């Protein structure tokens, strides 16, 4: 598998809390 | 203030700021005091090196690790390699840097709370958190569910997780890593005569055992092999030209992973704890946790060893269950950049202890805050 | 505007609207709160769990039902659950769609009165109403003369009507269901060790009920069967793969409403009550019942609970009597459908208890217009 | 001839003759096999050891309990436990002596078939029985009513009984007992860091349990005592006499039974499962259970487990209960006893399974007679 | 045919009979080759002269020891040292004779190999046995539990036993020995200007270690009262008749054992190392080994070592722990009285190496059988 | 005020001021005594010459050297060349300047001990000190790590140091110099009739060595060359006009260093006792002592000495070491340069023996302080 960035990992995250956040 | 970043676990120390997608500054947790006389004036002859100082002058060095199966045994040089770490390698004052230290879970809680105390007073840092290193490698790895395997210089553990929700009573951490591959690596050099002995001849063998040993994907084979026929054989030059030769003992070093017996542990191998681990999990999850395991730490390099704890882990689990592991490259500094995304993260910045809470509540605080 | 039915019984929500065949939205009546340290981040915003997506994280998740015994025990969950309904089910404002709810007989007045406060004054509702669900469940056959029996989740009634004129002295509740039949099941899955504890594995007990169990015509020699030959053990899949084994278990569960006494429930069983019921009726119409027993609720699903309740009823009721058994397809929604029918039936239309009387006569209202 | 009782219960077998007040043979069901190399030959080195000689020889065997859960997981050990118990301990020959086995409730009816294979075709013993352990415990307190909790080293249960008469839908058990309180023991003193981590070990930290642990009164407070002075401490003196000190965790071990939670078990703790008990049982005995409340089993020894279950209790209980907890001295014996008065009861010579009857009905007869 | 026992230990061959008290031959493990011309003719002037040969013409031969470190680095020396034994100094035929020969542990497996193929090729010897030295040890003193402490001419080792079940983890060896001390001597002894070079002075200044030297108790105030007093000087009388005078290097010289820095060796001293090996075996022993420290070989001999060594251990072991050295007289002859034990033991005899096995499995099969 | 340097090795006395590039008294270090009657009266015929007034009077005296073999054997001797060193040729008060005196490791303390008693009581130095020869050789050089070999009159030590810190056991001393090679070159001398036998003779002799000998890059190729040839034939002519040839004793005679058993010394040459002394230092710094070899002390002055000492170590040492030798011009003065170089450092200032320490602790601070 291709490698991906610690931005591209943290815009992950960023989208989970958000999706979450949009969920709560 | 851009947070920093230090992953002080066993052997390496793994340090930069957060938001970079390597660590920087990666050095040994090494201080080394000067064994012999002083005989030669106009030198410095200072009283202590750290780090590649240390392994620079590494034949006349006692060497000593102050961090010891994942415990700070020696305060006074753990702080001498944080500062090393924050002054001349990163060279940056930590009074402005919120630092994310980490550390292994299931330990004594005097370390967190005297890391708490060093950070606070002594580096007046303006505020800290201490991640579990296992907790770490799933945000270097993207995912939000798996079983953790950590396997490090000092201690190994496992940790289940599940859209986050950690499974603390399946959390579990084995003291056997490196280190005690190195020793047993060393124990086996001895049974054709290459003796070492010396802390320095220990990190030698460090380095015997990173450049030539592997996995062997089915022990009594490979055994029968390197019986059989010298095809397994390798030649690896000392650091003064003396060539050495090496056969079963490239795969039989890191077998004892699998087979703690070889160095009379009596834990189960790490392919029989992580399944243990599973097994303390929910029956529901325990499908998406063998669809999900994520190894770090370096004892995790060796060549073949993710084939084997796949055969293993197959052998173990129900015959329908897909076990597929994740082992990526670079997943040695897995934990560093899973701190790395985590201190930059925008909602992490809830999550610090600031220093205000440590004026209140003393180092009994980050056993309340942090998990 | 369209109306409204939303059958909140136990263990299952079915709801749609009024003239659909079939509930557009069917998913468990649970709600699910984390049971573990969430470590991560990306979690715990969100702290509660409803249906479908409870048992899409089952095993974090502390299951409750917040109906019990067709009982609403837990008014603040329960009212998640209609909140999820509409809004995210249904995805409709009920404010423009009036609701047809529908409960138990023989139930706690101050359930139909919460009930009613809620859908008035949390949701707005234009209009509502509380129908029998036996009730219901003829208009789903056509009949207009027949003994229903409904066996649900959490209840079991028998409800006689004739030409209209349900019978209320002959009405029955029974209180066993579909819930003391999975942990029955479970009780009975620890005799060969198949430790079944959490409601995670309660939820998978009740999906082995479901798939494995049938009724026996001949409990006896079925069990002898069973115990004689391996012909009746069927093999099922945990979630994680484990294979497990079931036998004279497979009918041992759905025998528990033939005789409750298995359960330690002192009462008779459902054929015994079904007959007792006709038997509080008056003599001229029992002919039409024993003509017209009408099975609705999920737990009338079992294989052959038809052919056994026909067999004990007619060895119950006189010889000359035509026992009959309307057992149809879709009798799990049977209920529902007649929901649909009954709120899209033009003469219903009077008989919605609009918020006007509501905000004249307060939850007692629902008392003096509904049956 | 004289009966023989052999409580084959987890962790400790209790064995005597039938009439004795107290059982003449208690040593723990362990299984000990030589860990390392065979060095020294003159020796017998045998290939294994079981009960105080296993415990005399700790520290170079592998420990192993061959009933797990009050299931017996591993016959060909269990097997040489009862050899061990027959022949070394009791020093009798068992095809004199009808033995009364005794096992937990809701137990994989494998396990008895296998006991009764066991017991009549390995041992040839003339007859053979296998009470309840908790209908067993009342006998030694000489009530015939009452909720009996038995709380062992592998399962704790529950077992209302009125006048004779358990009720087998009241009956809970729980796979929470002193081997998860050593466990969590082992995981908690890992907090300060004694690491115990070999079955040694394990066995060093159930002694530490059974002489320093106690159940706090008041958990909150006795934790905020605990925090606010060390007085609370106590110490230990470890086999090779490293001293080790101990604090909150002396209560925290315990309290996990009122919190399984802390184990991640998600049961209702025992206070909550007692009073369960009694709410499934009929509500005109329930009085009584609750002036009947007998505790038995080791792990019902611990210093104020009585008053802080008569607190949770009362808490639970309506106001009017007389809520009593009947917890003697001996209750660790107390299913022993009940076993000895049991055997000898001359109504109780009917009961058991004679040999005749295995050769006419198999390994099936036990479910047949026995409860 | 009754067994032999042949210690080819470093520096001392002890040989003798199985089944005698003590080695019948006992002889320096020397070869010497005259050093200088051949000037007169009329003699063999024979090209080897070994042992007691070798040093009654000390001054006219290069010495050299065929074993170095544990380790025989000179074949073509051992062999005759071998050949010396068997036909000059005991006066018998292998090939009549199994021979037990004994080596240190953690020893290169080409020596045991060589060994074996000298003693089934050369010498046609029945068979053979290879015991490690500490092993036999133990058999001298009559124990079956303790560590053994070994101290030889060129290695010393620990190795902890508990009735039986030697822990190979646990064992330690230091290459420090004899031959060290020695040497450090004469570099000591050269700093009052006896300059001693050559082999023949090195074979006197070992004569000067074995009369003279001793082991100080507190070596701080052993090392000031040599300071400012003469009473702990010594003379002693050279061959040539020229006395020497020796102070402070009397203690000096065997305290290097328990400081092998003076050496600029950096191990533990063997003090610590036998610590250090008790806390590698497991907790329960422990009380056992320190209550059982066996003490064997030459360099144990030194008077007070006994001592010194129980203050050393009693100030690291914890304070209650009842430190005894068992150090019996003839300790220096304990290896072999071992072998002559084992050798003679009716048990034994099942573990030689016959020829027929080594005509199978060639010299491989000394790993496969032999510990 | 500025310091002062005297190199009382064998043989030559150098000194001169510290600071200065070079001894300005180089004399050798004779005391010569008239050998014959007093007869011609009108002159002083004083009782004693010393350096060159000796070599000026050679003839007639009974020349002595009274440091042998690296040893003081004649203070009443030394203490006139001390006197002449600082009064004649220096032409200085001692009593003004520090002296920096230095000495041969592993040399008698009884020698040290003299010399510091002779400098503070007989010449009232202010203050004093005693370097190691070898160490004060790589001042010269500006090298902080390397073998030293010095090899001056009367003996020949190796001192490995890295980046500071001699290793003092892999110090070596040879006992094997200028001295040895003189007589043995009176020796072979003796071989063609030139009988040398005088003390005058010895020093004509020694002139004989310093301006024919060099060492033979490959000695059994040069001795055959000199058997078939002439060529390798050199002559010289004595005080008295008589003229000498000389052929092969030209290179057997620096020969001896390489093969001391020509004298009849069994030590091993000078580099096998440069590679052992390699091989006694810990195996990560041998690297850099190959890479540094540094040559010292008059008799390394042989032509061809550093290309033969070459060839010999790159036949010892592993194939891949870069064997180096830094032997360059005015390496004889080498170790007066390194002392010229460290009496005039400004951090040695600290490091003087002051003659307030002698009269508080007399001759036993110069074993505290100095190395
Ligand atoms: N390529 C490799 N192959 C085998 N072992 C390695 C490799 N790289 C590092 N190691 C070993 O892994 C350990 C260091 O792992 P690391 O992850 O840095 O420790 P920690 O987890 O404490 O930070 C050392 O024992 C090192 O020898
Ligand atoms: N095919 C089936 N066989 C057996 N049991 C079933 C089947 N389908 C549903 N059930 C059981 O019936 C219950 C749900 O019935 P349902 O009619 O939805 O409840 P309610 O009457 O409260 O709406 C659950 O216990 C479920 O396990
Ligand atoms: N005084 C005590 N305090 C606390 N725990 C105890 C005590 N005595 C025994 N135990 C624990 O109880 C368990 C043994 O109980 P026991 O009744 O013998 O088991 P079983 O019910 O299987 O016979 C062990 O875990 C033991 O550690
Ligand atoms: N009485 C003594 N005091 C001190 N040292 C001794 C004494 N006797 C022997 N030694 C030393 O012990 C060494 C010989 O020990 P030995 O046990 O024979 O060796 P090995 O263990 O190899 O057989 C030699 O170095 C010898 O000088
Ligand atoms: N060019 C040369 N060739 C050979 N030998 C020399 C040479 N110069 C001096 N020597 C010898 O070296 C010795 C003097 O060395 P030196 O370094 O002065 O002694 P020290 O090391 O004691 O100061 C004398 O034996 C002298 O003969
Ligand atoms: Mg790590
Ligand atoms: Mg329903
Ligand atoms: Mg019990
Ligand atoms: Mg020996
Ligand atoms: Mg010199």
């Amino acid at each position: 598998a291709p490698r991906r960035s610690v931005g591209e990992l943290r815009l992950l995250f960023e989208a989970r809390c958000a999706a979450v956040a949009a969920a709560a | 203030t851009t947070a920093l970043v230090c992953d002080n676990g066993s052997g390496l120390v793994k340090a930069g700021f957060a938001g970079d997608d390597a660590p920087r500054a990666v050095f040994p947790s090494i201080v080394g005091r000067p064994r012999h006389q002083g005989v030669m004036v106009g030198m410095g002859q200072k009283d202590s090196y750290v780090g590649d100082e240390a392994q620079s002058k590494r034949g006349i060095l006692t060497l000593k690790y102050p961090i010891e199966h994942g415990i700070i045994t020696n305060w006074d040089d753990m702080e001498k390699i944080w500062h090393h770490t924050f002054y001349n390698e990163l060279r940056v004052a930590p009074e402005e840097h919120p630092t994310l230290l980490t550390e292994a879970p299931l330990n004594p809680k005097a370390n967190r709370e005297k890391m708490t105390q060093i950070m606070f007073e002594t580096f007046n840092v303006p505020a800290m958190y201490v991640a579990i290193q296992a907790v770490l490698s799933l945000y270097a790895s993207g995912r939000t569910t798996g079983i953790v395997l950590d396997s490090g210089d000092g201690v190994t553990h496992n940790v289940p997780i599940y859209e986050g929700y950690a499974l603390p009573h399946a959390i579990m951490r084995l003291d056997l890593a490196g280190r005690d591959l190195t020793d047993y690596l060393m124990k086996i050099l001895t049974e054709r005569g290459y003796s070492f002995v010396t802390t320095a001849e220990r990190e030698i063998v460090r380095d015997i055992k990173e450049k030539l040993c592997y996995v062997a994907l089915d022990f009594e084979n490979e055994m029968a092999t390197a019986a059989s026929s010298s095809s397994l054989e390798k030649s690896y030059e000392l650091p003064d030209g003396q060539v050495i030769t090496i056969g079963n003992e490239r795969f039989r070093c890191p077998e004892t992973l699998f087979q703690p017996s070889f160095i009379g542990m009596e834990s189960a191998g790490i392919h029989e704890t992580t399944y243990n681990s599973i097994m303390k999990c929910d029956i529901d999850i325990r499908k998406d946790l063998y669809a999900n395991n994520v190894m770090s730490g370096g004892t995790t390099m060796y060549p073949g060893i993710a084939d084997r704890m796949q055969k293993e882990i197959t052998a173990l689990a129900p015959s329908t269950m897909k076990i597929k592991i994740i082992a990526p490259p670079e997943r040695k500094y897995s934990v560093w950049i899973g701190g790395s995304i985590l201190a930059s993260l925008s909602t992490f910045q809830q999550m610090w202890i600031t220093k205000q809470e440590y004026d209140e509540a003393g180092p009994s605080i980050v056993h309340r805050k942090c998990f």
